[PDB]
């Protein structure tokens, strides 16, 4: 009854899709205490809701740069599929608001720092500790995807740990309603499906080939193609040819195959059996997928919180001030958000 | 190594987007 779950979660999902929560707060109810990421957009800060005392992550985004860079479609998606999604790995949207500048989304603070931080400084995930995460992806891909939507930024850097130790993902701002094809060439470079760069119109298949690339990244240490500059690294993507470390186990070996496949015909979670040629695959044969949607496995790796608003598990970035003209800026554009 | 050639490499920090 993974089907009856899902029809479900599809007319919760609706409803809010339909019908999207706004204005839900307002700048002058949090103080801005710190920089915990910056994104290719605008910056997330950890902040403290006056009235509550609890902490929460605010991403910030300035409406003229999110013009400029063409975002705002994307962005208007980002909010409008993040306020009505619901899943354990998801991250929430707490709060959404906007002023004469900016655009606010206030997220649950996931305290654990990025899945990147801790890849880069252990240099490597365990196949256990891999296999861990990937599950957790693996589910949230077959929830989204049954929504019709296409996520589009699976990375080490968009996926958070949390105080269990489980994936919160974040970053919707590439996230899409989409039934069939669609055509924008955007994600991150090491992550893109070769159908992607050749520009042919694709789906959510390419969701399944960044898992695996993601899946290679967390047990190599390093990703599956890379090089100095985009255009090398896409070259390599589109050549297709993959070589795995020694110590991948055979049956890693195989399913990456089967994820960074790029016959569309036979990439896997794409086919007939859809997302239980994945569940099913013998690398996942000690998965326990209902104890994984339940939180009940332990997680390999639990993170060191020392309370509230620790921040230790993240890097320190530059401060910047957010300015509020006292023009308003893009009030037509932004008017749903 | 393979290993010794992506950390010697350009693209080992936080990667940014395209939309390109
Ligand atoms: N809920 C959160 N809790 C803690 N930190 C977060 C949260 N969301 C985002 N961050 C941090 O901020 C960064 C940027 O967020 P993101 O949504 O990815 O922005 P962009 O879309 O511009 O990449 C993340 O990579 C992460 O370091
Ligand atoms: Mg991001
Ligand atoms: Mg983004």
């Amino acid at each position: 009854s993974v089907k009856e779950f899902l029809a479900k979660a599809k007319e919760d999902f609706l409803k809010k899709w339909e019908t999207p929560s706004q204005n839900t707060a307002q700048l002058d109810q949090f103080d801005r205490i710190k920089t915990l990421g910056t994104g290719s957009f605008g910056r997330v800060m950890l902040v403290k809701h006056k009235e509550s005392g609890n902490h929460y992550a605010m991403k910030i985004l300035d409406k003229q740069k999110v013009v400029k860079l063409k975002q705002i479609e994307h962005t208007l998606n980002e909010k409008r599929i993040l306020q009505a999604v619901n899943f354990p790995f998801l991250v929430k949207l707490e709060f959404s608001f906007k002023d004469n500048s900016n655009l606010y989304m206030v997220m649950e603070y996931v305290a654990g720092g990025e899945m990147f931080s801790h890849l880069r400084r252990i240099g490597r995930f365990s196949e256990p500790h891999a296999r861990f995460y990937a599950a957790q992806i693996v589910l949230t891909f077959e929830y989204l995807h049954s929504l019709d939507l296409i996520y589009r930024d699976l990375k080490p850097e968009n996926l958070l740990i949390d105080q269990q130790g489980y994936i919160q993902v974040t970053d919707f701002g590439f996230a899409k309603r989409v039934k069939g094809r669609t055509w924008t060439l955007c994600g991150t470079p090491e992550y893109l499906a070769p159908e992607i760069i050749l520009s042919k119109g694709y789906n959510k298949a390419v969701d399944w080939w960044a898992l695996g690339v993601l899946i290679y990244e967390m047990a190599a240490g390093y990703p599956p193609f890379f090089a100095d500059q985009p255009i090398q690294i896409y070259e390599k993507i589109v050549s297709g040819k993959v070589r795995f470390p020694s110590h991948f186990s055979s049956d890693l070996k195989d399913l990456l195959r089967n994820l960074l496949q790029v016959d569309l015909t036979k990439r896997f979670g794409n086919l007939k059996n859809g997302v239980n040629d994945i569940k099913n695959h013998k690398w996942f044969a000690t998965t326990d997928w209902i104890a994984i949607y339940q939180r009940k496995v332990e997680a390999p790796f639990i993170p060191k919180f020392k309370g509230p608003g620790d921040t230790s598990n993240f890097d320190d970035y530059e401060e910047e001030e957010i300015r509020v003209s006292i023009n308003e800026k893009c009030g037509k554009e932004f008017t749903e958000f | 190594t393979t290993y010794a050639d992506f950390i010697a490499s350009g693209r080992t920090g936080r990667r940014a987007c395209i939309h390109d």
